[PDB]
């Protein structure tokens, strides 16, 4: 297991729900169970098979994490079709690039079928790097620090229509004054426990 | 706002009143058969003021100009609204699942 925290799960769900018709992806950081994640940074939505902006975002996020003593350890993606949950070339390339700087990196795929309103399941598939390929390490595990609190908080945030304030890196490139660290979501998840 | 319509209406009404006054004065004068050609000054002042006010009011309602530079309204356009093609919409995504599955 990887034991995702609550903030990362809530931000991932909010980013996935903000643009239902598009494909979204972001980054997962961890502090320098197995490897406890701290939070996630949503990167892009729409068309994802383009190099330069992804490279710029990776460099900026890596520098910011290095300043605050973090390390990029996971990559989460969600496709567009409701019946498609397998990794593509872009996700494999990015995860392989990340793996060279940090061991046992995670490839997270969001499952659209289990994307219910409040909760039915963690709706997450976790892939681990074995030799030169990736395998679905899914022994029906619990990849969360505490499932009930996390699902309750995610359901409350979704019901409160709080995804209209989430801002990713694309919105930061559109207007510089936006913030990709999302302090409002952190405050909301701190107050709502 | 909408005050210019009232202003132009008042100007037109004043011009019509001046026209009626001038016609009535001419009709009265032709009765007495006086060849002095006396045009009262107040009527001239009233009609000139009404014409000036009406023209000033009507010059402010014709519309507003627009820049001829073709790259002026695209400074705020973003790629979020440019990638949406209404003719190729597909409703097979996670939006249906999230809202009343």
């Amino acid at each position: 297991g990887v034991k995702l925290t609550t903030q990362a799960y809530c931000k991932m769900v909010l980013h996935g729900a903000k643009y239902p018709h598009c494909a979204v992806n972001g980054l997962l950081v961890a502090e320098k169970h197995h490897t406890l994640f701290v939070d996630c940074i949503p990167l892009f939505h729409g068309t994802l098979a383009l190099a330069p902006m992804l490279e710029v975002a990776l460099t900026l996020i890596d520098s910011w994490c290095k300043d605050h003593s973090y390390v990029i350890a996971g990559y989460y993606q969600a496709n567009e079709r409701v019946k498609d949950a397998s990794p593509n070339q872009v996700a494999e390339k990015v995860a392989s690039r990340i793996a060279e700087g940090f061991s046992d990196t995670a490839l997270i795929m969001v499952d659209n079928t289990k994307f219910t309103m409040d909760c039915v399941a963690p709706t997450i598939h976790v892939y681990e790097h074995h030799e030169n390929r990736w395998r679905c390490r899914d022994p029906h595990h619990d990849y969360c620090e505490d499932w009930p609190e996390a699902q309750r908080i995610s359901a409350s945030l979704l019901d409160s229509r709080s995804y209209e304030t989430l801002v990713d890196f694309d919105n930061h490139l559109d207007d510089i004054r936006n913030d990709w660290t999302n302090p409002e979501i952190n405050k909301a998840v701190l107050h709502l426990c | 706002p909408s005050l210019w319509k009232g202003l132009v209406g008042i100007g037109l009404f004043a011009l019509a009143h001046a026209a009626f006054s001038a016609a009535q004065h001419r009709s009265y004068m032709r009765l007495t058969e006086k060849e002095d050609e006396s045009l009262p000054i107040d009527i001239v002042l009233q009609t000139l003021l009404a014409f000036a006010v009406t023209c000033y009011g009507i010059v402010h309602i014709a519309g507003e100009f627009k820049d001829m530079d073709a790259t002026s309204e695209l400074k705020n356009k973003t790629f979020d609204t440019l990638r949406n093609h209404p003719s190729f919409y597909v409703f097979n995504h996670r939006g249906r699942v999230l809202f009343r599955p």
